[PDB]
């Protein structure tokens, strides 16, 4: 279940193993899932309602869910705000020529004998 | 009036043609050398022949001046209604003296030509040629700088 | 005060400075451009003039001071490219 | 018929361009040299082998 | 491609060496005089081909630039013998050693002018100013004294070229930096001069720099270039694609050779 | 390579034990529908004498030919019977199966799609008498191939189109053949280099 | 292969979509 990213499947309290020391483990396990869900929600959604976000995190109280959001450092409202967008073929690449020139020197040097 | 063709805005054009209503009906002479006409064509007819020719010529100039022009402005400059202008432009493209693209669903006329990457390459190579040309100027500049500094 | 990073400037700023209206500047740039005081093109899709420089600007003195530092940066950049070439083999076209 | 290569928009009841033409001598140049080079490579293997 | 021009000078390698020889042999050197001579050669439609030269004596004053001594008659008589030897030898110009110019350069010029309006003046220094071509040619007429960045190249006759041989990107890049440094020195110099109220007040020099900067270079930097660049990678990408194919084609021809060598060796008994 | 040969019709006959006349006339036309497109059809398959023979027999000059010229996928499903009829009985065309049918169905569809930039999936799905789920599922099968390039959002009944011929596409195909060749080079390297 | 030709044909040929219209 952990592999899949099926958060729901994970949440359980029955078995032989939940009796003994799995209690100690549950917290550690949740933190990892919540980090993974925050990173998804920023990419997926550039806006969402506050209440939806409170359900999703699967914490009961709104308050702990408010605590985490300030911690991350987000502006909040009755909506949650997020913004992202990237650029390329202007910041350097192997297909922006300066970096290529250095790369081509090695290719041509191999070719003729050098060897580099 | 010939110089007018280089600058042409075409409000001044109508004024001149109207003002000169005794030159431009005139095939006749006030002292004949060996030229003659008598106004056969009608001298009146000639103004029509000029009228298309200056409007087209104006569009030639706009092509150099502008890369994009709007149809309402282009019509204001011509002093022709928007429908009328479109009609002359269509004829003119078939004639093969300009390149222009007509967008009649927004009202914009491009005189642009589609790029090829090689085209951008050409320009890029020139910038570098200008640079070399400078080094020469600088060399000449040093030669000068010495004469002034000491004759000697 | 740096290199050119554009030379597109719109009518609105110029018309304000010039104290002639938006309509007038179009006709005016067209008069200017005939002479070749203006080297540029006219973009009628945002009503901006792309200029191309050619101005004398006689006596710079301050710009010159800056010019000396910028040129200096340029000498270093080519120098780096050179080092790499030196290290590997010998350019023989054949 | 392909005597005119735009496209038709019946939706806005307009005629639009699509006659737009790609490069036809790099792709074509590249395409020809591989197909031949494949036949040639295959032959060489049979001769090399000692069993065609 | 090689640089060509309206007028052009071709200077033979023979000519150049002759000046080297003149400087050591006259033995007057060690007084640090101008080593000056007259150049001869072959000219046609618009090409100076410097076919010949001969040294001229001169004695100049070593505390006066107005007092110098030169003889005309020497030029006529020697010219006369040369005409008698080969008639394809016209007066093209003269040479001075440099590396700096004199006021007096104007004075040698007035004389050569008379003989032909075009007199090339070549600045030749053996002692290496420049690690490319250390000889530069100017053509001068007075207004004041002009110069011309006329190309200099070494053409040759059949004999001359064999003799030369008997005696016996990366190059681009070293030179390229060199040029940058020469201009760099001039700016520092200009700043100094302006600071200390020295003649430079030339309008031209500021004017050239400004335009140059607007353009920017594209073997370094991206700043002005970035918009152009977008097209550029796409063209390069295709050239590379072509290159790939051909490397396989080459590799294949090498296989044919190996198999043949192997067969031959194997059957023989094996010996390389 | 076959189409080259098939087009030839100087040799009307034979000595009959090489092949047979009836079979050979039926065979050329069959190969035509798959192998060729409509500037080729208008040009070559009006051959005159040949067109008489197809009428003197089961359909092809009829149903398949009309459907290709008309570029419809409205009425063409009746000819899905022919695949079943001819291929199964034959020993030559049997081996080919779903590839022969499937490439023909795509061909027809592609022409209809190319006609209207902004195509209504909806109109087609109903009137052409087909399952909504069948036309789409097979369409998405075809788009994945790179055969079609119809850009679809399935909950709506609207489709649009993009450039199927582009610089980027042509480069991709060039690499694509290049890869297969690379493998051959290795096989050569295997046997030799001993 | 062969299965798909028979499969496509029962679905295509035999209507229950153009008969519900």
């Amino acid at each position: 279940y952990l592999m899949e990213g099926s958060y729901n499947k994970v949440f359980l309290a029955k078995g032989n193993i939940p009796a003994e020391s799995y209690t100690f483990f549950i917290d550690i396990l949740l933190d990892t899932i919540r980090d993974e869900i925050a990173g998804c929600i920023e990419k997926a959604y550039e806006k969402i309602l506050f209440t939806e976000a409170t359900r999703i995190l699967f914490f009961n109280t709104p308050k702990k869910m408010t605590d985490y959001a300030k911690k991350r450092g987000w502006v909040l409202g009755p909506n949650n705000y997020y913004s992202f967008a990237s650029q390329q073929q202007k910041p350097e690449d192997t297909t922006i020529p300066s970096t290529e020139l250095a790369k081509q020197v090695i290719e041509y040097a191999r070719q003729l004998e050098m060897i580099v | 009036l010939l110089k007018l063709f280089t600058t042409m805005e075409l409000m001044r054009w109508s004024t001149l043609v109207e003002d000169y209503g005794m030159e431009l009906r005139k095939g006749s002479l006030e002292s004949p050398a060996t030229d003659v006409f008598g106004s056969t064509e009608e001298g009146e007819k000639r103004w029509k022949d000029l009228k298309n020719r200056v409007v087209e010529h104006n569009i030639r100039i706009m092509a150099k001046y502008y890369t994009r022009i709007t149809m309402k402005r282009m019509a204001q400059l011509l002093d022709l209604s928007v429908d009328e202008s479109e009609a002359f432009l269509s004829n003119l493209v078939v004639n093969k003296t300009i390149f222009a693209k007509v967008d009649r669903l927004a009202g914009i006329i491009n005189f642009q030509r589609p790029k090829d990457p090689n085209n951008l390459l050409n320009d890029w190579s020139q910038k570098l040629n200008s640079l070399m040309s400078l080094v020469n100027k600088t060399t000449h500049l040093i030669a000068k700088e010495e004469m002034i500094h000491n004759l000697q | 005060t740096r290199p050119a990073n554009h030379r597109q400037l719109t009518f609105e700023e110029i018309a304000k400075s010039a104290k002639i209206t938006v309509n007038e500047v179009e006709l005016l740039v067209m008069k200017a451009l005939s002479v070749g005081l203006v080297k540029g093109s006219i973009d009628e899709v945002d009503k901006r003039v792309h200029m191309t420089w050619v101005q004398p600007r006689v006596l710079d003195l301050q710009q010159i001071k800056g010019m000396k530092d910028r040129l200096e940066f340029w000498c270093t950049d080519v120098k780096s490219m050179e080092m790499l070439v030196e290290h590997q083999a010998h350019d023989i076209l054949t | 018929d392909k005597k005119f290569h735009g496209i038709l928009d019946q939706g806005e009841g307009v005629l639009i361009i699509f006659d737009e033409p790609p490069v036809d001598k790099t792709y074509e140049a590249a395409l020809e040299t591989i197909q031949n080079m494949s036949k040639v490579v295959d032959s060489l293997y049979n001769k090399a082998k000692k069993l065609t | 491609m090689p640089e060509l021009a309206v007028q052009k000078v071709v200077v033979h390698p023979l000519v150049l060496l002759s000046v080297v020889d003149h400087f050591n042999r006259i033995g007057k050197v060690g007084n640090q005089k101008r080593v000056v001579g007259v150049l001869l050669g072959s000219w046609q439609k618009k090409v100076l081909d410097v076919s010949n030269s001969f040294a001229v004596p001169f004695d100049e004053d070593d505390k006066d630039d107005s007092v110098w001594f030169l003889d005309h008659d020497y030029l006529e008589n020697m010219y006369g013998m040369f005409k008698k030897v080969n008639a394809r030898e016209r007066i093209v110009g003269w040479y001075h050693t440099g590396p700096k110019l004199h006021k007096n350069d104007i004075a040698i010029n007035e004389l050569m002018k008379r003989y032909c309006p075009n007199s090339v003046l070549v600045i030749i220094d053996v002692k290496p100013k420049d690690l490319g071509l250390p000889t530069e040619a100017y053509i001068s007429v007075e207004e004041s004294k002009t110069f011309e960045h006329v190309t200099s190249e070494i053409g040759a006759e059949e004999a001359e070229e064999v003799g030369v041989e008997h005696l016996l990107r990366i190059t681009n890049q070293v030179h390229g930096l060199k040029g940058l440094n020469s201009k760099l020195l001039d700016i520092r110099s200009y700043l100094e001069k302006v600071a200390t109220g020295k003649l430079p007040i030339n309008h031209q020099i500021i004017y050239q720099l400004q335009d140059v900067f607007n353009l920017l270079p594209d073997v370094s930097l991206q700043e002005f270039v970035k918009a152009f660049y977008l097209k550029t990678n796409d063209q390069m990408v295709v050239v590379y694609l072509a290159s790939l194919i051909r490397s396989v084609v080459a590799l294949h021809n090498l296989i044919n050779n190996k198999i043949a060598n192997r067969d031959a060796e194997k059957k023989e008994g094996q010996e390389k | 390579q076959a189409a080259e040969l098939f087009l030839d019709t100087v040799s009307t006959f034979t000595s009959y034990e090489l092949m047979d006349y009836k079979t050979f006339v039926t065979y050329t036309v069959y190969v035509s529908m798959i192998a060729l497109e409509r500037p080729d059809l208008r040009e070559k398959v009006i051959k005159g004498a040949e067109i008489l023979e197809v009428l003197h027999s089961l359909p092809a000059v009829r149903q398949y030919l009309f459907s290709l010229y008309e570029c419809r996928y409205s009425v063409f499903f009746q000819s899905l019977a022919v695949v079943e009829q001819e291929m199964k009985k034959d020993w030559l065309f049997a081996p080919h199966y779903r590839y022969y049918v499937r490439e023909m169905r795509i061909h027809a569809y592609s022409q209809l799609l190319e006609s209207y930039r902004s195509l209504t999936l909806g109109y087609m799905a109903e009137a052409f008498g087909v399952g909504v789920e069948f036309i789409d599922q097979e369409l998405s099968r075809f788009i994945a191939a790179g055969r079609l390039h119809c850009k679809i959002d399935k909950v709506n009944e609207i489709v649009e189109t993009n450039r199927p011929d582009s610089k980027n596409w042509q480069y991709q195909e060039t690499i694509k053949k290049g890869d297969l060749l690379l493998n051959r080079v290795q096989k050569l390297s295997r046997v030799i280099n001993m | 292969d062969d299965f798909s030709n028979q499969l496509r044909a029962e679905l295509e040929k035999h209507g229950y979509k153009m008969e519900t219209s």
